């Protein structure tokens, strides 16, 4: 369910999907990891639908009573809000040799792991929750772990690869971000 | 142990020139939370945080928590986050609404005004007869009260009570403020979500560069940024440069802020054509004109500014944040977005998604500012590279650089006059133990 | 087998098991890792058998001659050792709003990885193996990183994931517990 | 530099006010290590762990690395795990048994009484016909020894030869150690298994809890944990609460203890009804009232005890640790549980189980303690919040609340008294040099 | 392809491969994953080939226009570089109770996850990438984490396991080694 | 506050001891930059990691990141990577070709030569109608520049202009260098890859070790090690052991070498027999004879030697490395591997593999090494451990152990004679604030 709270557990089907599509769906995410973990970036981005939305919510830290304001809702701040124009910006950014803050290039490892696959009433269109364990290190001794969930609507399509990327919320486990930047993609 | 003079050689304004000392120096850095940290007016926060009776933020005065609370006659109050019984944090959420603070320790509750009033078993263990009788009274144990002051929607909070008044304490550089804090007579109001993020570096390299420093950003700081909002069709090579505007240099307190004239360059690459527009013509425009008649704020463009020590914005993009200190070696960022509360849900949405797409800690400007600072805060680590002499002469004896139709002290776009400023309050603060000799 | 030391390598079947089996161990394993995630711990609790034995030794530093005592035996102190009646009173804690070392809430991930999978003589019943990485963060910068192995007896059962744990033993890749607490689930 | 003076400013036991200094200042710390740390009876662990000839458990005094090992004669001692040579760690395990100690870099091999015996190439390399004929001499090079004690089972070591012997030290509280301690003939035994867990704070907060607080286990601190206890059927508004009770202060040393009176419910709730009924009733419990002939031990309940400085136990519940100190803002919890010798097997099942349930890095109970230590510190980094002045004045000039039927010094079991006697100590040992006038 | 740069993504077959390899595959890392993390060194040794050579390059920080030099190349300084002669007295290291470093021995965790494989054009052998979280703690409170990918050459074989390690390449994901040794196997 | 009496006092070479907290006190590490890493002769790295004109290498001098480059005249300069503006790293990469050095910050310009050349809109800003009219000057503003000296390919560099040069510095200590790096007229050369690691242990442990420490190899340090070089058929029983040879203490500097004689036995076990042959026999051992005829070269196996503080390497193996500081308890190891330029490919090949096998992060002989210096620092951490009389006194005083073979001060290759004399010239650096009494 696509509009399930971020706070509550994903909705998955009756029965676990074939052995088939859990294959194919997690053989694409290692792909993905692939291109992102060697700074294939315009590759990356050809797996972006044209209408992508690329959301990650600001968590913040409350007690018991006002637990349903956890996250910072759509239509206000967040850490990413992007569409296919500003995804292809940050691409230009990363390929340019004059973003900065990844030149030098950080070092990463995107682990896929926890993959849930639910298939939707559209034909060939799948939402998928996945675990991660994102790794970065960059120059001498700079190391920034991050760890989350996330959410994608995926859709079959004619790549090499099988699947493009329609929808994408990224949960990060962390209220306060610990790293200097997320100059890294999700 | 340092001594006035030699705190006050640290920093040359009249020769421009910086000890690299001040950046690194945990001593120093002590030293700045007793004289810079413990006696300035620092920001908190936003009026629209807390709209109701009860609402709270917690936040913080330099490496102190506090908690920012409405209270029933609508005034705003300001107590350290700290039980005076053992020291436990009595409020552990980001915010909401209470009716009391309790401490989950040993129970002492706290109303929304910072007064102990209920202490756990006070009869049986505190006093004989009736309460107070033993030497225990609630009244003498309630955390540290900080004086209050807003200003156009910004919270601001002093621990001293012989600091000047915000205002004052102000001193020339309000109109600059105004330029994105008074444009209409609805105010402004804080989008939801407080962005927070780590950067290893020194709270002054941050403050100084939104104070005095549009020189990063109109050299090759923020090339892949500008690049980054630039369609297929266009390059770097096709884009222009921008060489005129002017910066100011507050009177007392060490407040700057720099801006390009009659350019809209490199506003529409952060903002885009729908807020450059917003900006610069129609009725919201004419109105901000209006009402803020000491500045040509119409043909000001890319403003930045710091409000020293840590308050720091950028008119026209209105990203505005709080540098919180964590050692001379790490700062955090409290940010979030300002608009006009009367403005389109259009012009809204657009404010919305182009500061999450440049100024925040994924975007595509930010990063790589963050990025210096962590380098140079890396290189200080070493003997010789933390006690080097730094330049700050720009623009310093250089003449005609001034500007007539701004108030108060100004110079080129380019320089460090404000950054000079920024560093000589800086010092003052830190060699000068009474308001009696620092007040402006 | 179920008495393998700790300190020796799982007993692994001559040959793995079939894809369908090991589809359906890992999706469960999945779900209850987005249960535990999502603090669903009434949901997570369910899954517990009643006759469930909850334990997790204590890891000790010992040489070469001495190495056959590094995990403190069965019968004397350890990290967990619980049953379905401990484990009860665990879970009203976590959902009383009263555990302030869980209120406000920790951000948790549990990776679920190296699944190997044994069937047992008893019909339905299968011994599992799987590494795991428990990300924690808390309040404003706290991070505790766990990492270990979890050896469990899982049954057939005809709830809606399928199974339920009728033991689990935690390997913890710890001596001294770097964390102030263990109050999350493995 | 900290003065005499200056020391004991930061604690006010006549007005019960405390500086939260104490708690994170580094200086302090570093003078804790030398003036408290240095020359205090430590707890290292029970004679069960190690009980037969070669027997060692590797452990700390504060900072310090030592190896507590059984001797030929069935003596204990305790030396320092480092090698003179370099400074290596002699023994790398945990714990087992040997019949020497070999250092892993030159080979340098000590007996199991902490004296070199063995040095690679001593005839080649270190003399010239005999042994210490060039002034190297083996009986020079031995790890510093501490001075050992056994009181009732319990292994404490003392580096200063000037410091008092450890029953004077433990002055009036030995009484109310006996309620754990000295129940049976047969002694008491520890339950295999030492639990390690490193917790960010002073190590004050956990000694002074277990010293003088049952005021947080009364009010709101544990109300989780006792619902853990708690049937289907039950809740926290069935359940009581206790009020009466007693706490105690010793007469030298800051060592307390505190305990409710005629009221099973908070033993109850943590260690079930299966330990209560031992703890009450039968001939374990006669015999133990008779071992115990100074205290009422038949009606006390759910105790808490610290003997000064980080030696901390529960009796009834059995848990007892050592909180190793790392630096001001850090400790490590080394906890173990304490059983009858001739309790019968279910009793020592059901001690074990209990124990692990609740008093424990992942117990109901603990859990809750250390969030509220943690976030203390937090606090504390904060510099108005590392100076306030803290509310010790809890039962002080509060009259009529001691209780004729337990030796020295009582108050309410809801007090400070304990407290604020373990504080005067602390600022006694830290400022007074010599122990010609800090001995009792 | 066996000799694609290292900077380089991995060259994928234009399809994933059949679900039963799939699983023989991760069965096959899960297993070797046991025998280091439970120090079954002999065991793990017996899994490399007569011809193994064991690799791990140093990586180095570059600009834009030199990160064709980010791997130190072939022929030069590596932090391993073995045959199966050398993995021997490795070996014999590690099992001596004599290697320092090692004694009291280190808590290891492997974490095997996004595998992708590819089949070769000699029957048996395939080409297999795939990501590592190595979680490494020893004594008291030492922890290092390692992060990377693998790209191993296995060979079908008659042993329980089914394979034998060939060839094996590691990405580590740093620059400067942070932990103070590289006393366990990737 | 460290007197010069304090200083001296922690090391006595007279008695043979050593006061530990030389190894973990933060205010003498702090000492240590400024009065030894601030003024001594520190390797950067060889010739041959910057053989073309724009080669440069970016390493340490202490904690200050510098650059090492060639220049268009063939020679070395060395300058601190910061820039002079606000601090910023001048160049990022570990390596490569330049004509050009830019900081990313604001744009500043340097050439290869460390001169700031190109300062963006510096007519606009700067200066009024020529460079330099209003007070800024690029010539004043050039990053921090060292003194440069090699020797046979190693290149050495110091800060201090009052320093001795390279070779007064290296004393009588030449010779034993030349062991490894004079063996052929074609000189040697790096092979590719410096392997860089993290040790949290203090520099002065790693030091000694290569200085005077063949000790820890003929106990019981590299057992294992040893036996990872033997065939299947052997072990460590079949294997002798080794006790004749010598070691050497420079006349001034604090310099060590040591080495085995006529034995190949410990080189055969880390280099193999192709090594060992080529090390020993035939044209290229014969030449190397002629080359160093201060010393019976063909006669040496295993030799370890510290050029002081910080330059450590092993003739016959072929590792050398620096030590770079980061903290007193923290060091990263920069080594790299030197083979004769002129030698066979199959000769280059063994002494790649080889190396990687041993003296490398992974390596068989390293690791076991790190592990004690690690174990040492951490013990340092407890108060009375960190104070600790350790025991210098092997060798001294021990008649006959010299050999008239070599060069300089001689003793026995199992002694503390080059260690006592590297902490002795520790001593005088730490307390003799001029070079006119520190000056051999
Ligand atoms: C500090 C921070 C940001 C800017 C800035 C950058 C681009 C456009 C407008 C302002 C200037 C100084
Ligand atoms: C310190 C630690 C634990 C307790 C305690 C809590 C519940 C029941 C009995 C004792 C009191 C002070
Ligand atoms: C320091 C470092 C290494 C060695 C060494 C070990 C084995 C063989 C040759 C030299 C001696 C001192
Ligand atoms: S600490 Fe807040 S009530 Fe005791
Ligand atoms: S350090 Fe223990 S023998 Fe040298
Ligand atoms: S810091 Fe290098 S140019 Fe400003
Ligand atoms: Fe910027
Ligand atoms: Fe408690
Ligand atoms: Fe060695």
């Amino acid at each position: 369910m696509i509009s399930t709270p971020l706070s509550k557990e994903f909705e998955w089907p009756a029965k676990p999907v074939s052995l088939e599509l859990q294959h194919q769906v997690e053989q694409f995410y290692y792909r993905e990891a692939q291109l992102l973990d060697h700074h294939a970036f315009q590759a990356w981005f050809a797996l972006l639908a044209e209408d992508i939305h690329y959301w990650m919510p600001i968590r913040t830290v409350r007690t018991a009573r006002e637990q349903g304001l956890e996250y910072v809702p759509a239509g206000a701040n967040a850490h990413f809000d992007d569409t296919h124009a500003t995804m292809y910006g940050r691409i230009r950014q990363k390929t340019s040799d004059l973003n900065w803050a990844e030149d030098p290039p950080s070092r990463t490892r995107h682990l896929v792991s926890n993959v849930i696959v639910r298939e939707m009433d559209t034909p060939g269109t799948l939402e998928v929750a996945s675990a991660f364990l994102l790794y970065r290190s960059r120059l001498e001794r700079q190391v920034d772990v991050f760890a989350g969930e996330r959410r994608d609507v995926l859709r079959i399509a004619d790549n090499p690869l099988g699947f493009q990327i329609a929808k994408r919320t990224i949960i990060l486990d962390q209220s306060t971000v610990l790293a200097n930047n997320l100059s890294v993609f999700f | 142990n340092w001594t006035p003079d030699a705190i006050r050689a640290l920093v040359d304004q009249d020769n421009g020139k910086l000890d690299a000392r001040i950046y690194a120096d945990q001593d120093l850095y002590q030293l700045e939370l007793e004289r810079v940290f413990g006696r300035s007016w620092l920001m908190l926060g936003h009026e629209t945080h807390i709209p109701k009776i009860g609402d709270y933020l917690t936040t913080y005065m330099g490496e102190d928590p506090v908690i920012m609370v409405r209270q029933k006659d609508q005034s705003i109050k300001v107590f350290l986050n700290q039980c005076r019984h053992r020291g436990m944090r009595i409020v552990r959420s980001d915010g909401g609404n209470a009716k009391a603070f309790t401490c989950t320790y040993h129970g002492w509750a706290y109303d929304i005004a910072g007064n102990l009033v209920n202490v756990p078993f006070e009869k049986e263990a505190f006093c004989d007869k009736k309460e107070g009788d033993c030497g225990f009274d609630k009244a003498d144990w309630g955390p540290l009260q900080a004086r209050v002051e807003t200003y156009k929607g910004l919270v601001f909070a002093n621990w001293d009570p012989e600091a000047p008044d915000l205002k004052t304490y102000l001193s020339d550089a309000m109109p600059y403020m105004d330029v994105m804090l008074d444009r209409t007579e609805a105010g402004t109001e804080a989008i939801g979500g407080i962005q927070k993020w780590v950067i290893p570096c020194n709270w002054k390299f941050a403050a100084e560069q939104f104070c005095s420093d549009m020189y990063h950003a109109g050299t090759m700081s923020h090339l892949s940024g500008v690049l980054a909002g630039l369609p297929p069709e266009m390059d770097l090579t096709q884009i222009q440069l921008s060489k005129n505007g002017n910066q100011f240099r507050s009177a007392w307190g060490g407040h700057g802020a720099g801006w390009f004239i009659n350019d809209s360059s490199i506003l529409l690459s952060v903002v885009g054509p729908k807020i450059t527009q917003y900006w610069t013509q129609g009725p919201a425009a004419e109105k901000a004109a209006r009402r803020v008649p000491q500045l040509p704020i119409l043909d000001m463009f890319g403003q930045h500014m710091t409000v020293f020590p840590t308050c720091s914005f950028l008119p026209g993009i209105n990203t505005i944040r709080t540098w919180h200190p964590r050692g001379p070696n790490e700062v955090e960022v409290w940010a979030f977005v300002l608009v006009d509360a009367d403005a389109p849900e259009d012009i809204k949405e657009e404010f919305r998604l182009q500061n999450i797409r440049t100024f925040n800690a994924g975007g595509v400007f930010e990063q790589d500012d963050g990025e210096n600072w962590v380098e140079i805060q890396r290189v200080m680590r070493g003997h010789k590279a933390k006690s080097t002499s730094l330049c700050a002469k720009m623009g310093l004896n250089v003449p005609n650089k001034n500007n007539p139709a701004y108030p108060g002290k100004t110079a080129y776009v380019y320089a460090e006059e404000a950054a000079r400023g920024m560093y000589h309050h800086w010092s003052r603060m830190m060699s000068e133990p009474s308001w009696d000799t620092l007040k402006p």
